[PDB]
DNA sequence: GGTCAGAAAATCGGTTGTGGTCAGCTGCTGCCACCGGTTAACCTC
């Protein structure tokens, strides 16, 4: 009545396990914030990047402190940034200033 | 599977430095072939000595009489 | 009535050489995916 056919997405090779003659492996280590070494077999020919994900939760930097760049984080949406685009100093220094004195009246009578 | 090791086989039929030389233009024992002159490089001859001995073999693998056991494995 | 000596094969191996061909590499060539500004369409201050 109703027979189908289908495949996954991937193809099936069939090799041979063998387990001597494999690729040359250098083993790098990196480090989490919260002390978490993630060993990382990788080639022996291989460039090894500072930061690398891990299953910790984030992007675990290199154990070595040879590459600590910082540098390229910043929020660039800050909510007083984009008062700052719409709204000049001294109007806004002008609205504090009148708060301030209706806070001042009120609290000290 | 079978196929493998008949090819195993016929190739061990040969002798080893002509075996050796189809298994490095093959990759048949890492999974990477090397280049004509790499092989002369790690045998000790020029390459076209290599090619030499390579093209004959590949004649003498080609020929009924090792084939007759890879006739119709395809 | 032997006797080194030369000519000429073939055979493994360099060589040179050279020619081409292709893997790939990569800066233009140009098209293609978000992003949002604007522009004629709906509800009644």
């Amino acid at each position: 009545d109703r027979v189908l056919r289908g495949s996954r997405l991937g193809a099936v090779s069939y090799e041979t396990d063998r387990n001597h003659d494999l690729a040359p492996r250098q083993i790098a280590r990196y480090r989490t914030d919260n002390g978490e070494e993630f060993e990382v077999p990788f080639a022996d020919d291989a460039e090894i990047p500072g930061t690398w994900l891990c299953r910790n939760g984030m992007e675990g930097t290199l154990i070595e402190g040879d590459l600590p760049e910082p540098k390229k984080v910043k929020p660039p949406r800050t909510h007083w940034d984009m008062l700052l685009e719409r709204r000049s100093i001294e109007e806004l220094e002008e609205l504090l200033k009148e708060r301030l004195e209706l806070i001042r009246s009120r609290r000290r009578g | 599977t079978l196929l493998q090791d008949q090819l195993q086989s016929v190739l061990d039929t040969l002798s080893e430095r002509e075996a050796g030389v189809v298994r490095l233009r093959f990759g048949l024992t890492d999974g990477q072939p090397r280049t004509l002159d790499e092989i002369g490089q790690v045998y000790g001859v020029t390459r076209e000595r290599i090619r030499q001995i390579e093209s004959k073999t590949m004649s003498k693998l080609r020929h009924p009489s090792r084939s007759q056991v890879l006739r119709d494995y395809l």
